[PDB]
Order: C-alpha cells, then structure tokens, then sequence
C-alpha cells in the first residue's frame, strides 16, 4: 500500500529505507501523562487477572457444592434403604 | 556508531548484542538486550565483485542494529504491553523477519549480511514505578 | 486533554471487556448450576421413592 | 562473554552451567542455575572442512547459553508462575528442544 525507495532526480540520490529508531514526547508534562496511562494499563491487566481468577474459584466452588450436594442425596437414600427395614422391625 | 575501528572484516558466524529502548502502545517503556546471530554469506567467493560487496556498507554492524531496532521498536508500538510480555519471543521474532507464521532469516542485500536468529535475553520496564506496579501483580 | 480522551478510552474499553467476561462467568456458572440441580433431582427422586 | 582464554577447544561430553534470570507471565522474577550437557559431534573427523567448522562460532559457549537463555526466557514469559513452579522440569526441557 506504500512505496520503498525515494529517488532524488537532480543528483541521483536514493533513500532506500527510513529507520525510525527513536520517538519522544518533547514536553515533560506529556510523558508524565503517558506514564499514568501505563500505570492504568497494567491496572486493567492486574484486575482482569484478579477477575478471571475469582471467576474460577466460583466455578470450582460450583463443582464443590454441586457434587457434594448430590453425594449427600445418594447417601440419605442409602440410609433410607436401611431405615425402611429398621421401620419394619420397629 | 564509531567506537571500534578494525582492519579485518569478520564474516563468520559470530553474534553481536545491542540494548534498544522501545515503547509499547500502552506507553510502557521497555529495554531489551538482543543478540543477533549473524553471518555474511558469499556464494561466489572468488568473484571479485561479490567479494568487494562485503565492504559496501561501511558499518555493517551499525546498519544491522539500526535496522533491527527500527523493526522491533516500530512493531512493539502497535502492541499492548502485557500481550507483548507474554509473546515477546515471537513479537520480535516476526518483526525482524518478514512473516510468511514468521520467517527465520533476514538478508541485507547490499553487503550480503544474513541475520540468522534473534536472542531476546533481557526485557525490562525502564521506569521503576512501572516495575513496582507489576510487583503487586505478582503478589 | 488529547491523551486524556485516549487514556479514558483505554479505561472504557477495559471495563466493557471486564463486563463481557463477567457475563461469561455468571452465564456459564448459572447454567453449570442448573445442570447440577437437575443432576441432584435425578438422585432426589429415587430417594423420595424410598422416603 | 570474554572471561576466559583458551587454546584447545574441548569437544568431549563435558557440561557447562549458567544462571539465567527469567520472568513469568505473572511478572514473577526468577533465577535458574541450569547445566547443559553438551558435546560436539563430528561425523567426518577426517574431513578438513567439517573439522574447521568446529571453530566456526568464536564463542561456542556464549553462542550456546545466549540461545538457551533466549529460548527459556521467551517461553517462561508465556506461562503462569504457579504453573512453571509445578512443571519447570518439562517447561524448559521443551522450550530448549524442538518438541516432538
């Protein structure tokens, strides 16, 4: 979408590549502003770490109670398989 | 650019290091130690034209790092800090070599210098306060 | 005020993402949930027969 | 990079150690004493070309650890600290060698 060489016709000189090595905000105040913008950029990443982590714990918590609650059910029914017999004797 | 004068042009599989200073899109200030494994590759060793081509670029190392820093520094500006910090390896490995996912060897056609691989050994937040902020992230 | 608007645009798109991810959470979670409650009801029905 | 001069290139099954300093995705700062068992392997000890290849890389150790550091350091940045600390063994042993 762009070009790759710049021919200066008067003397034949060709610039073959522009190596932008360094670029800096000239005003101190500006570069100050931008350092806060990065402070809040790891902020967002820090928080999205915290986030998806708590989201896990909760799904793990879900395995927990969701399995445990069924084990509990499949226990009470085993006790009932016994209690009925005891209730016959009773 | 001019801190070492020399008489013999080293063309065999050496590596040279550099320390560049780049900015991410997040405006994270980063400093990398890159090693660039390189070799000149002459096909017609005896052909005097291609032999002399070795001495075309007056400062082969300069030209090389110059160009690499531009390629990294340029492509790291379009990438998010964190995303970079997780893929530096390949962010750079692609930005230095025209991707085809990447390519694996850059040729500088003027002098025939080939850069074979980049060794990103050390990447650091420049600003202390940024490195601090990350410390709580690890906590 | 130009970096103001961009700095704030980063925050904004971040929170919107945070919220979309939040949606992923409750969204699946509350359905993992239903799929446990139904699994427990599969057990509970048999228990109720014994009961 | 230059801390030792030598005259005979040791090619036999020695190892060298290194201490790298690497960072996880979690931005956990880690330091790993690695040893690399190494040996040059010459299939044509008689071929005068392939012999000289041995001395091709000026700083064979440098060249080696430079690469291994880059390889680990790049791969560990992609992994979580806990995850690393639990799998370091195979994380590295995979980040250094082209996994099959």
């Amino acid at each position: 979408k762009a070009r790759d060489q710049a021919v200066f016709p008067q003397n034949g000189l060709v610039v073959s590549s522009v190596d932008v090595q360094s670029v800096e905000p000239v005003d101190q105040r500006t570069r100050d502003a931008l350092q806060r913008s990065v402070q809040l950029a790891i902020e967002i990443t820090t928080n999205s770490q915290e986030a998806a982590a708590k989201h896990e714990a909760q799904r793990l918590e879900q395995e927990a109670r969701g399995r445990l609650e069924r084990q509990k059910i499949l226990d009470q029914s085993e006790a009932e398989k016994a209690r009925k017999e005891l209730l016959e004797l009773e | 650019p001019h801190a070492r004068r020399a008489l013999c042009l080293l063309l065999g599989p050496d590596f040279f290091t550099d320390v560049i200073t780049i900015e991410t899109a997040d405006h994270a200030r980063l400093q990398l130690q890159l090693a660039y494994n390189w070799h000149f590759e002459l096909k017609n060793r005896n052909d005097p034209a291609e032999a002399a081509k070795l001495f075309s670029v007056p400062d082969f190392v300069g030209d090389a790092c110059k160009a690499i820093a531009s390629r990294v520094r340029g492509a790291v500006a379009s990438v998010t800090f964190d995303d970079f910090h997780k893929n530096s390896a390949r962010i750079i490995r692609m930005a230095v070599f025209g991707f085809e996912k990447a390519r694996d060897q850059a040729v500088f056609p003027q002098n025939g210098l080939v850069v074979s691989s980049v060794d990103v050994q050390s990447v650091e937040p420049v600003d202390q306060r940024t490195r601090d902020a990350l410390q709580r992230s690890v906590q």
